[PDB]
């Protein structure tokens, strides 16, 4: 779910994100903002870290 | 533990932002986000070494927090990583600041705005911050802003890496002194 996004900032608090890129995403805002750039082809693989 | 150090929660990792104190009760000061929700807090990702429990949160709105120390061995120092800092100070244009921080280290840069509003959606607004051009990443937040040995503000969020470079917001740190009476030491 990030319907809410793009956002212009994040908050920077970290709580991990495994993506489907295979990179870490330090938290859920800074995942959805790469789901937004990548026109929804990234995907979320796991929580935790990669 | 100082400045910019790794702090955890029960959900994840902030940044110390300064060790501060009133008579003899220390605290540590990070960011409000970091702060709502959390009660204790630890020095390590194990949880086994206690640093202590919030004291106070102001997210949104304002963006910090205050942590009361119960640890009674754990050095505190009053600096940022090596450096000392002696006062606190307002930010203006221009000004060349620093920011230490969990996952990216120290990183420079100058302030170019002051009093921004953030929108961090969901109805999570904060108003009256600094803008510079230093990046900041996850876990960094909470993590000091400093000038030479003067305390100016804690990290709040931004966008962009330090990669590519970005932008980030900070809370005044004077605001956080005043509202809890504490001073850096």
């Amino acid at each position: 779910d990030c319907s809410e996004y793009p956002k212009p900032a994040c908050t920077l608090e970290y709580r991990p994100l495994c993506g489907s890129d295979n990179k870490t995403y330090g938290n859920k805002c800074n995942f959805c903002n790469a789901v937004v750039e990548s026109n929804g082809t990234l995907t979320l693989s796991h929580f935790g870290k990669c | 533990i100082s400045g910019g150090d790794a702090i955890y929660s029960s959900t994840g990792r902030c940044s110390l932002g300064f060790n501060v104190r009133s008579g003899s009760t220390y605290y540590f000061l990070t960011a409000g986000h970091c702060t709502d929700g959390a009660t204790t807090w630890w020095a390590n990702s194990a949880r086994t070494t206690v640093l202590g429990t919030t004291s106070g949160s102001s997210f949104p709105n304002n963006d910090y927090g205050i942590v009361r120390y119960t640890n009674t061995t754990i050095p505190k120092d009053g600096t940022v990583g090596g450096q000392d800092i002696t006062s606190a100070a307002n930010a203006t244009v221009g000004m060349a600041v620093t920011r230490r921080g969990s996952t990216t280290g120290t990183h420079s840069g100058s302030v170019t705005a002051l009093n921004a509003t953030v929108n961090y959606g969901g109805g999570d607004v904060v108003y009256g911050m600094i803008r510079t051009n230093v990046c900041a990443e996850p876990g960094d937040s909470g993590g000091p802003l400093y000038s030479g040995t003067r305390a100016i503000g804690l990290t709040s969020g931004g966008s962009g890496n330090c990669s590519s470079g970005g932008t980030t917001f900070f809370q005044p740190v004077t605001e956080a002194l005043v509202a809890y009476g504490v001073s850096v030491y």
